[PDB]
Formats: structure tokens, sequence, C-alpha cells
DNA sequence: CACACACTCTCCAATTCTCTAA
DNA sequence: TTAGAGAATTGGAGAGTGTGTTTTTTTTTTTTT
């Protein structure tokens, strides 16, 4: 009979008369109560909540939304119009329902949990099976956490998750089981890799931001890639001495953060991103403009690896795409090994950059590829 | 509705509310109506008959009354139409257009209201004198126009393209007072850059003017 | 509503100042009869015909110009009775919920409305013809006919007097006719007054004492009993002098306000700087105090010149009394004066015999005894008041009505503490029984006074009785232990302490004068043993809680404040217990204040027992800490 | 945050009743026939005590909270140690 | 307790300098007493301001000057209590509207419209203009 | 655009109500 | 008879949303030139 949603009651004289209502709804719950029938309307504001005749008098109802998006009910009566703005389908059928017969007349607590909660320490609070079920999002910090818990994993709507100064050494493949996760932070850890497994999880489509910063990684996997969802990066203070080649997937990518790492030379897919802010301070990249290229021999194996990048599960399908080589040069294609290395601006994908070094220091060294004119300019720079 | 013998007796309401609820608007409307269609001149011709005809004639819109002839025939009409002028003017607009419709039953082509203009009303006043006592009266006064502005387009009931979706925000009455604001789409709850629909809402010519005491009537310096 | 609109046109019209009724008028009314006994819970057809104003266009005319139309002025006293039932009735309480509340509001508008329209003498003086030439009939000739045309009267009059006063037209000024003093005015004139009168004398027509007693009670709703007696021929003249010395000395105080405050804030404008260090004053910090608010506050600093005070949680808050007193019009009060004198004279024995029988036998309303009450209170203060004879009493002064108030009183002081949903009503009620009671005790020592050595008999009879019988004494440390400013006015506090005071003034002087040493299966007393009972923290935390409103208490009231802390501190040595620093800021009031010569008893208690604190703070500094907190027999210790 | 309360264990035994101790070892009373002036002295050293202790409240409703704190455990067992020795 | 209050970040006793002026009102005499002359002018004229002359108060005492130079925003309400001290402390049921105004001035300008300086906020300055 | 004001809503925890033991 | 432990209600901190802003010249006309 009850039904629990949200209320925005309007008086109607309010629109003629020039003046806007509030917009939007407030928690709320709807009773139907009865010698003869009312509606008790109770919010935060008031657990004695407003009566409202309806013996005799709903003017209309509207239920083009009932599917409860973007939805209401605006159920107009003299004077007020009552909405109702978001609740669950089959109940707010049955309540209507119950209002109509109602009003033919012939016949017959809004308890909440926040999303967000916090632990600075476990000595503290520990984490214990406490929890709400449906938590959206958590702080651990602190904490003697050598790997992550079911505590934590069990949670089924978390948006943010947060270990940051734990000691994790390592994370596992079922906190990808998070299916609104679209924060993830590790600051501060012991990490030596992120999880491979956990690429192509649920994390694969929802993660927006990803923190690794200050752990012991030498290496993203290759598959990392698959994050394409990611706008935040942060990776600085690790011991990355890459990026993974296939980077340039992260189309949502906008934020990177990658200071004082061991990047000798940036990816050559990193020309693909446009990101907003990226920082790359002290990672000591090479200087020297020397021409150490590997060469061809052009084999079959080698010009069909690069030409059917531009066409395309199977391994050696997805090896040869990772090893694409940029779609075997951007020009005068001839297979996908011809590599070397040459000096890129950084405002060419960043519009917010941190200068990497001193004297001007707005460029870094960027892996190439030299068919014919490329080769000639790297002769040039050598 | 039974009719009403004595609208006279206001029973202790005020002119507005006690015209304004259904018994009295009704015997209004029929008294209006009967006036109308009864009222004789001097000579026993039947002016109205005459009035509408010629109205119709020249596809005019609007009927004048003379206020001597309403308050010499029908006394009561005459005694709440300055009292509640907005209300009683819209009751004889609608009695007008039952009676024009009765004489000429294919107007509704030329027509959709009757606008009834009074005339010789005795309640005269001087633009200097008027006061709070004459608020919400029917006033009449004498001067020179010194503006005006063109003719203008109004909105009368408007009508609302949601901002989202294809619903359209139903009839809303322009007051005179202020600019009708939408509020909310009742399908979606929407709020937002509303806008008219300029083939479905209903436009009415506007043309505000200043008036100024006449030159003569003005005192010198 | 149009169905209404129908049936109210088929009533009729008025023409200048006739009615002229339609031949339908018995069915029409009846129509509307059957339209209000089928109303909707939120009295709908209540407030149509409330606004459509048919009580005051066609019923009153009907009643005042069709009366000898005997079945249609049935029907209408019927109709009338049923519209004028009051709100509380019509929705059972004062609803919770903004809907309810706001339709009791449109029923109590409409009911002021009828009150303002019912002023007229024609209507009464019809109603006082019609119940005078039934009530000529004898009781025997009577039938259910006529019975229930006298209910239905008495039941009208009753309703249109209940009706409370708008909350918008309650602001007159004193000395001028209210709506209730021209109701009043129209009864007087009507001569309905004297038929009361005859009703209530009469022991034919008993049967009626309820309700004549409901009549006088909301008669005398606002007035005062001493106020009410001492009104006479040359009045005018005392008023308007009283009226002129009171403006002065009102304006003679605002004035020294205003010179105080003038020279608290300096001859400088605001934004004159300035800044000074206070050395010797720590800051909330360690660092010396920065004073920004001129050099003219520092001759008075307070650390709270520039805090915003508390918001009391709803719990808190302090109850309020429920109205203030206007001194109705001159007339109406001359009129009351002689209508309670005649009263008194005439009728207060016999009706109040009859009011104890029909609870006797419990044919009376729940709360009926309130209005038993409420008549002793009033009308033994006005016979005390004024030429004094108990005979005019003498059905009230026998031990059982002690007795029955003591009951009362401590029924509704249990139910007080557990009905906690309606607390303040029971309160209102236990006030009403308490003033009851102090009028007793009053009448008893007016008794001694008068030089009837029969009445002084009797008066040692009742007293000795009175202060035999245990719950008479333990009553008042029930109350006091027990009261709560967040439920009780100060009204009730001050009608409280003045009844001890009195109280122990007779028990003291009873004792003085002679032994009489058994009391309560008997056992000894004596008056020291039981003021002792007095000197709990709590009863003293309330008495200096009425002390905190000196200056608009009464100058009785204040004596009576201090006279009991001057028998605690002074004859029982407890000024431990009122060494406090809540009492002590309120002895900084008194002596700061600028009319403390008017206060000369207050202030000098005050110093007497300041000069004995900072004796003791001399001889041990532990006393400072002492100061802040209530106690129990650190009393002792601290001695 | 810490919003501080006047509660019976956050201050009034911590700097509280132990300095209320030592406010008045300095006082400068005169005695019989000046208990006015006396008494305006001690209302401003108690005034500036409370003050100093919980800046939060005006006079008088710290010593209307704290007459309710008088009777919870810590307060009363202080009250009776500063009565006996320290 | 006004014996505790200096100026602030001054080291001016503000008891000090009431006690500094009183004695100047109360001993200064010649121009050619002369203060309390000025004092039973106000009693009968009922004007509540006071002139002085800060040469007068710089030939008296020089520190008291420069404090009145340095720190006027504390230094006059300071005189202000003196003056109404002294005088009430005379003339004990005379009535007036207001406590009186001490209004120290400079006979002539001691700066230009065009030399004033941020080192001279909140400094008592006198200077000529139309 | 964008940086301050102005206003509403929600959650959190601090105080008071109720029932029990010292 | 006091007061302290557990449950429910109220105060207000603060998170989130929406609004408002940064003398000059040419030409006419009446009266006075
Ligand atoms: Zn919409």
């Amino acid at each position: 009979m009850k039904l629990h949603c949200e209320v925005e009651v309007i008086s109607r004289h309010l629109p003629a008369l020039g003046l806007r209502n509030r917009g939007k709804g407030v928690r709320a719950v709807l009773s139907l109560c009865q010698v003869r029938a009312f509606l008790l309307i109770s919010t935060l504001k008031d657990k004695r909540g407003t009566r409202y005749e309806l013996r005799e008098n709903i003017e209309q109802f509207f239920t083009k939304f009932v599917d409860e998006g973007k939805a209401t009910v605006r159920l107009k009566e003299p004077p007020v119009d009552i909405c109702l703005s978001k609740a669950i389908s089959s109940s707010l059928k049955g309540f209507l329902s119950a209002m109509r017969l109602a009003h033919r007349g012939c016949n017959v607590e809004f308890e909440n949990f926040k999303t967000k909660m916090v632990i600075t320490s476990k000595k503290d609070y520990p984490l214990s099976k406490n929890f709400p079920y449906s938590l959206e999002h958590l702080q651990t910090s602190y904490c003697g956490l050598v790997r992550v818990d079911m505590r934590m994993l069990c949670l089924k709507s978390l948006r943010k998750l947060d270990l940051s100064h734990n000691h994790i050494k390592k994370l596992p493949a079922t906190i990808g089981d998070l299916i609104h996760l679209q924060e993830l932070n590790l600051n501060d850890n012991h990490l030596e890799s992120f999880s491979v497994a956990l690429c192509h999880s649920t994390l694969q489509k929802s993660l927006r931001s990803l923190d690794l910063s200050k752990n012991k990684i030498k290496a993203l996997p290759v598959q990392f890639c698959q994050l394409q969802e990611l706008k935040n990066l942060k990776l600085d203070d690790n011991e990355l001495i890459q990026f993974p080649c296939k980077i340039g997937q992260l189309i949502n990518l906008r934020f990177l953060s990658a200071a004082r790492n061991k990047l000798p030379f940036l990816p050559s897919e990193f020309r693909n991103l446009s990101l907003e802010y990226l920082d790359l301070f002290g990672n000591t990249f090479e200087q020297p403009k020397v021409l150490p290229v590997i060469k061809l021999q052009a084999p079959l194996t080698l010009l069909e690896s690069s030409a059917r990048t531009i066409l395309h599960i199977p391994f050696h399908l997805c090896q040869d795409l990772d090893t694409a080589k940029i779609c075997v040069c951007g020009r005068f294609c001839l297979n996908s090994f011809i590599q070397g290395t040459t000096t890129m601006n950084l405002h060419s994908v960043a519009h917010t950059v941190v200068l990497v070094d001193n004297l001007g220091g707005t460029e870094a060294p960027i892996i190439s590829y030299f068919c014919s004119l490329g080769c000639y300019v790297n002769s040039s720079d050598m | 509705i039974e009719s009403i013998e004595n609208l006279e007796d206001l029973k202790g309401h005020s002119v507005r509310e006690w015209v304004s609820m259904a018994g009295p608007r009704l015997e209004i409307h029929h008294r209006f109506k009967n006036f109308l269609r009864t009222h004789v001149d001097s000579h026993g011709h039947n002016v109205f008959k005459e009035r509408i005809s010629d109205m119709c004639k020249e596809n005019r819109e609007s009927l004048v009354v003379n206020y001597e002839d309403l308050a010499a025939r029908e006394h009561v009409l005459a005694y709440f139409l300055p009292e509640a002028p907005a209300e009683l003017l819209q009751i004889f607009d609608e009695a007008a257009l039952e009676v024009v419709l009765a004489m000429y039953p294919k107007y509704d082509r030329i027509t959709n209201h009757i606008h009834v203009r009074i005339s010789h009303l005795p309640l005269v006043e001087e633009l200097r004198s008027l006061r709070q006592l004459h608020l919400n009266q029917l006033i009449r006064t004498s001067g020179v126009v010194t503006s005006c502005t063109g003719v203008l387009p109004q909105l009368s009931m408007v009508k609302y393209n949601c901002n989202k979706c294809n619903f359209v925000l139903g009839p809303f009455c322009q007051s005179q007072n202020q600019e009708v604001k939408p509020g909310s789409c009742p399908e979606c709850q929407s709020a937002g850059p509303f806008e008219v629909n300029m083939e479905e809402t209903i436009y009415q010519n506007y043309q505000r003017i200043r008036i100024q005491e006449s030159p003569g009537k003005v005192a010198a310096g | 509503n149009c169905e209404l609109l129908a049936t109210c046109s088929a009533l009729g019209y008025l023409e200048g100042d006739t009615y002229h009724k339609e031949p339908d008028c018995l069915e029409s009314v009846k129509d509307l009869i059957r339209y209000l006994r089928h109303e909707d819970e939120t009295r709908d057809v209540r407030q149509q015909l409330g606004a459509a104003q048919i009580l005051q266009s066609d019923l009153l005319p009907i009643l005042t110009q069709h009366h000898q139309d005997k079945p249609l002025f049935d029907a209408v006293i019927r109709l009338m009775v049923n519209l004028t039932q009051p709100a509380l009735l019509c929705f059972g309480n004062l609803p919770k919920e903004p809907s309810f509340r706001h339709h009791f509001l449109q029923v109590l508008t409409y009911l002021q409305a009828y009150k303002e329209a019912f002023a007229s003498e024609k209507a009464f003086g019809v109603l006082s013809e019609t119940l005078y030439e039934l009530l000529q009939l004898g009781w025997e000739e009577r039938q259910e006919e006529d019975n229930l045309l006298i209910e239905r009267i008495l039941l009208l009059v009753r309703n249109i007097l209940h009706v409370p006063a708008d909350l918008d037209q309650e602001k007159k000024i004193d000395d001028d006719a209210s709506a209730h003093d021209q109701l009043l005015w129209a009864i007087h004139l009507s001569g309905l007054d004297d038929l009361l009168l005859f009703l209530a004398s009469s022991s034919a027509e008993e049967q009626w004492s309820l309700h004549v007693l409901e009549i006088v009670s909301l008669m005398f709703r606002d007035q005062n009993p001493e106020q009410l007696a001492g009104v006479g021929q040359g009045r005018l003249a005392q008023e308007r002098s009283a009226d002129f010395a009171e403006l002065e000395v009102l304006r003679q105080r605002e004035m020294a306000e205003k010179k105080t405050r003038a020279l608290q804030r300096g001859n400088r404008h605001s934004r004159f700087g300035g800044s000074y260090i206070v050395q010797g004053l720590k800051s909330i910090g360690e660092r010396d105090l920065i004073f920004h608010k001129g050099l003219h506050n520092l001759r008075n600093y307070s650390s709270d010149l520039g805090k915003q005070p508390k918001k009391v949680p709803k719990r808190r808050q302090a109850a309020r009394e429920l109205s203030i007193q206007r001194r109705s019009a001159l007339n109406v009060r001359l009129f009351l004066r002689d209508f309670c004198s005649e009263f008194l004279e005439n009728c207060y024995n016999r009706l109040m015999g009859s009011v104890k029988d029909h609870l006797l036998r419990e044919k009376a309303q729940q709360h009926d005894e309130t209005y038993y009450m409420w008549a002793l209170a009033f009308f033994m203060a006005f016979n005390r008041a004024a030429s004094f004879r108990p005979g005019l009493v003498s059905e009230t002064l026998s031990v059982r009505t002690f007795h029955f108030i003591e009951q009362n009183l401590t029924n509704y002081y249990e139910m007080m503490l557990t009905d906690r949903k309606e607390a303040a009503s029971w309160a209102r009620r236990m006030h009403l029984a308490l003033k009851a009671y102090q009028e007793l005790l009053a009448t008893v020592n007016e008794m001694d006074i008068s030089p009837d050595e029969a009445v002084r008999e009797s008066s040692r009879i009742i007293k000795n009785n009175i202060f035999y019988v245990m719950e008479y004494r333990e009553l008042f440390l029930a109350l006091f232990r027990k009261f709560d400013e967040r439920c009780q006015p100060r009204s009730f506090l001050r009608d409280l302490v003045e009844t001890t005071h009195l109280f122990l003034k007779m028990l003291e002087r009873f004792c003085r004068s002679r032994g009489n040493l058994v009391v309560q299966s008997e056992k000894e007393f004596n008056f020291l043993d039981y003021l002792k009972r007095f000197a709990c923290s709590t009863v003293v935390r309330a008495y200096v809680l009425l002390l905190r409103s000196y200056q608009q208490n009464s100058a009785h009231t204040n004596h009576c404040i201090v006279k009991m802390l001057h028998r605690l501190a002074h004859d029982l040595k407890m000024e431990a217990l009122l060494f406090q620093l809540s009492v002590f800021c309120l002895f900084n009031r008194l002596l700061s204040d600028p009319a403390a010569g008017a206060y000369k008893e207050l202030v000098t208690f005050a110093k007497y027992i300041l000069g004995k604190f900072f004796a003791l703070a001399a001889v041990n500094q532990k006393a400072f800490v002492e100061l802040l907190f209530w106690k129990n027999t650190a009393v002792v210790r601290e001695m | 945050r810490n919003i501080p309360k006047l509660d019976a264990q956050r201050l009034i035994s911590e700097r509280g009743l132990p300095a209320l101790r030592h406010v008045f070892d300095k006082a400068k009373f005169k005695g019989k026939g000046h208990e006015a002036e006396d008494l305006k002295m001690l209302i401003r050293h108690m005034e500036h005590w409370a003050h100093r202790l919980f800046p939060k409240l005006q006079f008088e409703d710290f010593i209307d909270r704290v007459e309710y704190l008088g009777s919870k455990k810590e307060v009363q067992t202080c009250l009776k140690r500063i009565r006996l020795d320290l | 307790l006004g014996q505790k209050l200096v100026i602030w970040g001054t080291d001016v006793n503000v008891a000090a300098c009431k006690e500094n002026f009183q004695r100047f009102l109360q001993r200064f005499i010649d121009p050619l007493p002369l203060y309390m002359q000025r004092l039973g002018e106000i009693n009968v004229i009922g004007e509540p301001f006071l002139n002085v002359n800060c040469e007068h108060i710089k030939s008296f005492d020089k520190n008291l000057y420069r404090q009145l130079i340095s720190y006027p925003q504390e230094v006059i309400p300071t005189f202000d209590m003196a003056v109404n001290e002294i005088f009430f402390d005379r003339y004990p049921d005379s009535i007036l509207e207001h406590q009186i105004q001490v209004r120290p001035f400079n006979a002539l300008k001691t700066k230009n419209m065009r030399n004033l300086n941020p080192e001279d906020i909140d400094q008592l300055i006198t200077i000529s203009g139309m």
C-alpha cells in the first residue's frame, strides 16, 4: 500500500502567477490511509505528514514515463500537483491503481545510509562485516592489508574504492566484480604490478580514475589499454620503465601523471593522446639522437602483421595487433618492425604540460618508424 | 441551477465573489440575454436587433451597450457592473455571444468572442482626481492621447514546447501583471529553457497608450 | 456548493429591516440539517454555510421576526445549535497536521463571525421571552417537547458564549467593549441574566444546574474576583488618574533606560576606531585580551558583550501564560458585579449543592468538577471581597469540599505526570484545583478575623481536621518536588508559592497558639520538622525561579518569596543551600537595579546571605567551587 | 572537526574545576558592608573562568548547563576530591 | 579594570594618560586653572564640547602631546573620560544632553594636502583648505 | 566563460526521553 | 530517591545548486537674436 519515493508538491497557481518551483524532489513516503480515504505525504521535514483529500477530487494522471526514467505521475488536484520523481515501477503502478480506486470512491520510515564511509586506521575501527551492503564509497588508509579482502570486494554498489597508504603487495582479480566502480586508488602501497586479468573485468567499461602512485611497479601489462573508460591516471614516484605500447587506445584519458619514473622514451602511439594535463617531471629521458634502427629483411610474416592491422579471440591476431608498429608506420608501409626514435613536443598532446626538464625542456623522445622519408629525417637528425 | 429571484441580497458577500459563484452568474447571464433580446427604444424599435445586425453586416466583433439603457431596463446588472467590472463584462461577453449566434448561426466563422463595450457611464472622473477608492472599478475619464505604441502581438493563452521531450504545456492565461513562467513539464518534470509554440499559441492585439489632461482643462503654468 | 446555495436562497431575503420567508422554509431548513448531519470529517458544509453567512443573513432574522411560527422556530434553533457547535467538538481535538488545522481555523473564524453577529439585543430578547413563557409552566406540565427546547436554548447560549476571541481583534485596549463584553451587554439588556438567576435558585428546575453553571463560567471567563468586587460609582475618576500616573511611570522608566544605554555607549560614532590590550585578562588562549568595543564598555566589561544567545530547544521552552488581562467595559463590569452579588446572595448555595449532587450521582460530563472548582474560587473570593458573609457560601465550607479538592488535585497531578500528551491541560485543571484550595484556606482566615464566635468555632473545627490529616500537609511538597517550568506557567508557580505561604502562616500560628501534638495510628508533630521538608534543593530552586521575575511580580508575591527564603536561612540556618551561582547572578541584578530602593526587603536579604557567604569564603576558599552546583548534605559539610 | 561540548569529561575537570580552585587565590574581597562590589568582583572572575573554559555560550546559559552537569559521576567525584585534598 | 589597559601595540597606559590630562586641565593657566573656566562656560551655556590647544598640551607635557598625535583614536576618548570625570566631580547636579567631547586642535596647519602620506594614517593632523 | 553570494537539502551526532540499577 | 544505559528526536555543519556582473556629436526647433 505505502510507497517510498521522492516527492515534489507544486501549487498550480505558481506558473500563471510567474513563480518557478524548486525543480527537484524530496525523499518521502506516501500512504493511502482510510473512515474516508486520505493520502498522507511525509518527508524529512514532517514525520507527521500532510494529508490530502482524494475522495472525489483527482484531476488527472500522467503516465508517459512510468518506466521510472525521468519519471513522474504529475497527479493534479484542486489546487495542488503532486510529482513522484523516482520510485520502482511495479509498486508505483499498484499505488496508482489504489489511488484511482480511492478517487472512484464507492469502493474502499525513509531510513537510509550515506554513500560514504572512512577508515583512517584499522586500530581505530576495523571494517568487520558491519558495512552497509549497498555501500557506494569507502576510504581505508594506513591499514596493514597485504591483500584486498572480501569485506570490500563483496560490496554491491561501490563507485569509489580507496586503499591509499595501506600496505597492499598484491591485489585480486575479483576486485573487478564491482559493476559501478569508477574510482580506484592505491597511492602509497607496495604493488609489484597491476592485476593483469583485472583489465577485462567490469572495470573495462566502468573505471574513470585510477591511481597507482608510490608503488614499485616497473611496467603495466600490455592489455592495460583495455581500460578505455579511464579519464584520470596517476603513476608517479614508481619504478615504471615504460608505458604500455597501446596507450593510444585510452581515448577517454585527459589527465596523466608519471613524474620521476624510469621512462627512457614514450610509446609511438603516445601521439594519439589528447590530454588536458601531462606531468612527466624528472623521468630521465634519453638525450642522444643516435640511430639504432631495427631492420625488417622484408619477410612475409612482418608484412602480414603490418598490413592486416589496417583490415582487422585469435591470440596470434591479438599479438599482431599489439605489434602492429603503428599500422607499419604512417607512410610507405613495408612491415611492422622498422623501429627507431625521434623527439616530440608535448604540447602536441596536452594543453597543459609540466616542464619535464630544464633549458626549455618541453620535449621528450618517442618511438618512431622510419619507412623511406622517416629514415631520411632520422639520418638528418643523427 | 435554480433561477435566483433576488440578485440584490448579497447575503454578506461582496459583489465580486457573489457574481463569481454559479447561481448569481447564471442569473446575470439570463438577465443580460433577456435585456439584449427585449430592450426597445422610445419608438418601440428593438435597438439591439439593429445593432447586432449592423455588427454582423460589418464583421466588427464588438457590441456597444448604453449604460443608461442598461440602468433603465435591468437595474441590478447596472448595480453590479461598476463594482465587479471584469467579472460582469466576461459574463456579458458570453451572453452577447449566445444572442449573436442565435441571430446569425454562422457568425462563429467570423468571430469566437464578442466584446461588450459600455458607453455613457455616469461615473466620470478627472485624471487628477483618481484615488485608491477607484481601484478595480469601472471608471470614465477624459484626456488627450500623447503616446501610442504600435499594435503589438501579446500572449493570451500560451503553450510551451518541453525543453527535452515532445510534450506541449497546457494553456496558461496571460494576466497583464507579470510574465507567465511555465513551471515544470508534467510528463517528465523538466524545467529548463522552455519555448513558446507560436502555431498553437493564441495571441491578441495589444496597444499601450498614454493619455494626459487636456491642455485647456489643466491650469496655466 | 451550488445545491447549498439553492437552499440558502430558498430560505428568503431581507428588505430594509424586514425578512420575507418563503413558504418552503421548513423543508429547506430540514435539508440544511441533513447536509450538516452528512458532513465530511473536514466539516465542508460547516465551512460553506459560514462563508455564505446564512446564520447572520437568514436564521437570525427568522428567529427574531417569525418566532410565532413554532415549527420553523424549533428547526432554526436546532440548526443554529448545530452551526454554533464549538470547533473542538467539531474536530475532537486540535489537529496536528496543516490541512485539518486550516479547516479548524476556518470553522473557528466563522464561529467568531457568529459571535460578532449575536450581540444584537433582539435575538437574546426573543430567547429570553420564549424561555420565560416556557418556564412559566410547571415542571410536571413539561414534556419532551419543552424540555428538549430548554436544552437547545441553553446550549445555543453556551455555544455563543464559549467561542474564543479572534486573535485579530483580541488587541482591544482596556476599558473598551470587546465582542464578549457586547455579548454580555446583550444578555443584560435582554434579561436572560435574571432567567439564569431564576434557574440557579429554583429547586424545581434543578435538572439544569450543570448547564447554568457552565453559562455562568463562560460569562465570568475574563474577570478577576477582587478587581470586580472593587467596582463602584466613583471608578471613572480613579481609573483616569491611575492611567495618567501609570503613563508617567512608564515614560520615566524608559527615559532612565535610554540614559543608561547612552552612557554605556560613547559619544563617538561606532566606526571611530581604537583598540586596547587588557594586560591582566588572559584571552581564550594565553595572550592578553584585545578589546575592540570601545573604552566606554570596559567600565562594565563582560565577555558576553558580542555573543548570540542560544536557541532553547523545543522540549526545554518554558510555558507561557495563555492570555493578557484587560480591563473590560465599565458598564459590563458593573453588570457583572451586580450579577455576582445577587447570584451569591440568592443562588450560590443551592447551585453548588445541586452540582455536587450531580457529581456524586455521576450524571455529569468528564470534567465538570473543573467548573465546580472554578465557581468555588471565583464566588468565595468575591464573597471575601467587599462584605464578607460566610452564610452565603456555607455549603462550600465543609471539610468534604477540602477532601474533594485535594482528591481532584492529586488526580490531576498524577494524570499530568502520566498522560504526557496533554500535560499542559492537566496542569490547567490542577491550577483551577489549586486556586479553589487557596480560596478555602483564605476563607478560614477571614472567618477567624470575623467577629462571630460561631464561625470562629467552626473555623477551629475545620482547621483542626485539615492540619490533622496528612495529605493537606504533604501536597505542597508533592507539588514542589515535581513542578516543571517546561509544563506549568509562572502564574501557577506564583499561586503555589502564595498558597504555601498562607498555609504555613496558618499552621505556624495554630501551633504557636496551642500544642495539639498528635497528627495523622497517630504520631507526634512539630512545625520545625515540617519546615525541614522544605529544605530540599528543588523547592528553593522553584522559589528563586519565581524570584527572577521580581520586577514583574506583585509586592505580595515578592514578600512571600523573601519571607520563605528568610525562614529557611535565618530560622533553619540553611544558607549554604541558597549559596548558588545562578542565585548570585540574580542577586547581582538585584543590587545593580536602579529601582533597588523599591525592593528594600529583597536587597537586604540578598546582602545578608552575601555577607554570610563572603565570611565563609574568607574562612575557606572551596566555597567558590561549592557555588557551582546544587547540593544535598553538603549544606552541612560546608558548615 | 571535533565539535566541542560542555560535558562531564572534555573540559569541566581539565580546564574547569582544577583552575577554578586557583582562580580566587589572589582575590581582593573586603567583607561586610561591601557585599555589592564583592559580588561584582566574584561574578567577573567566575564569568572569565567560564568564558576561557567554554567560549561558545553566554554566562547564564553556561550556568544552566553546568548545574545539570553537577549530577554526573566525574563531576561529583572531582568535587569530593577537591573537598578532601587535591 | 582601567589600570590594566594599554593602547594596542603602543605601550602607553590609558590610566596614566587620563591622569596626565586631568592634571593638565587642573594646572595649565598661561595662554597669555585655564580650562576650569571653560568647564564653567560649558556648565552655564550647555554646549557639550571642550576646545583644547595642542600647543598648550605640548608645552605642559611633551610626552602627552606625542601620545595624542600618534594615538588619537584611544587618547581622545581617554581625554573625554578625563574631562567628564572632572566636570561631574564638580557641578554635581548639572544636567547635560550628552557627555562632553574634547576637541584638540592645532592653531595652524601641521601638514598640507600634497604631503599627506601612509605614514600619517590613524594620526591626528591639521590642514588648511577651502 | 568564472568568481563570489544566496538558498535548499541531506546526513551526522549531540541532547533528551524512557527504563533500569545503585 | 538519584542517576546511568539504550533508543528516538532535533540542531546544525556542510555539501550541493543557481544567479549576476565590466562627457560628446550632429541635428532639429523655437526663441532670441
Ligand atoms: Zn517534458
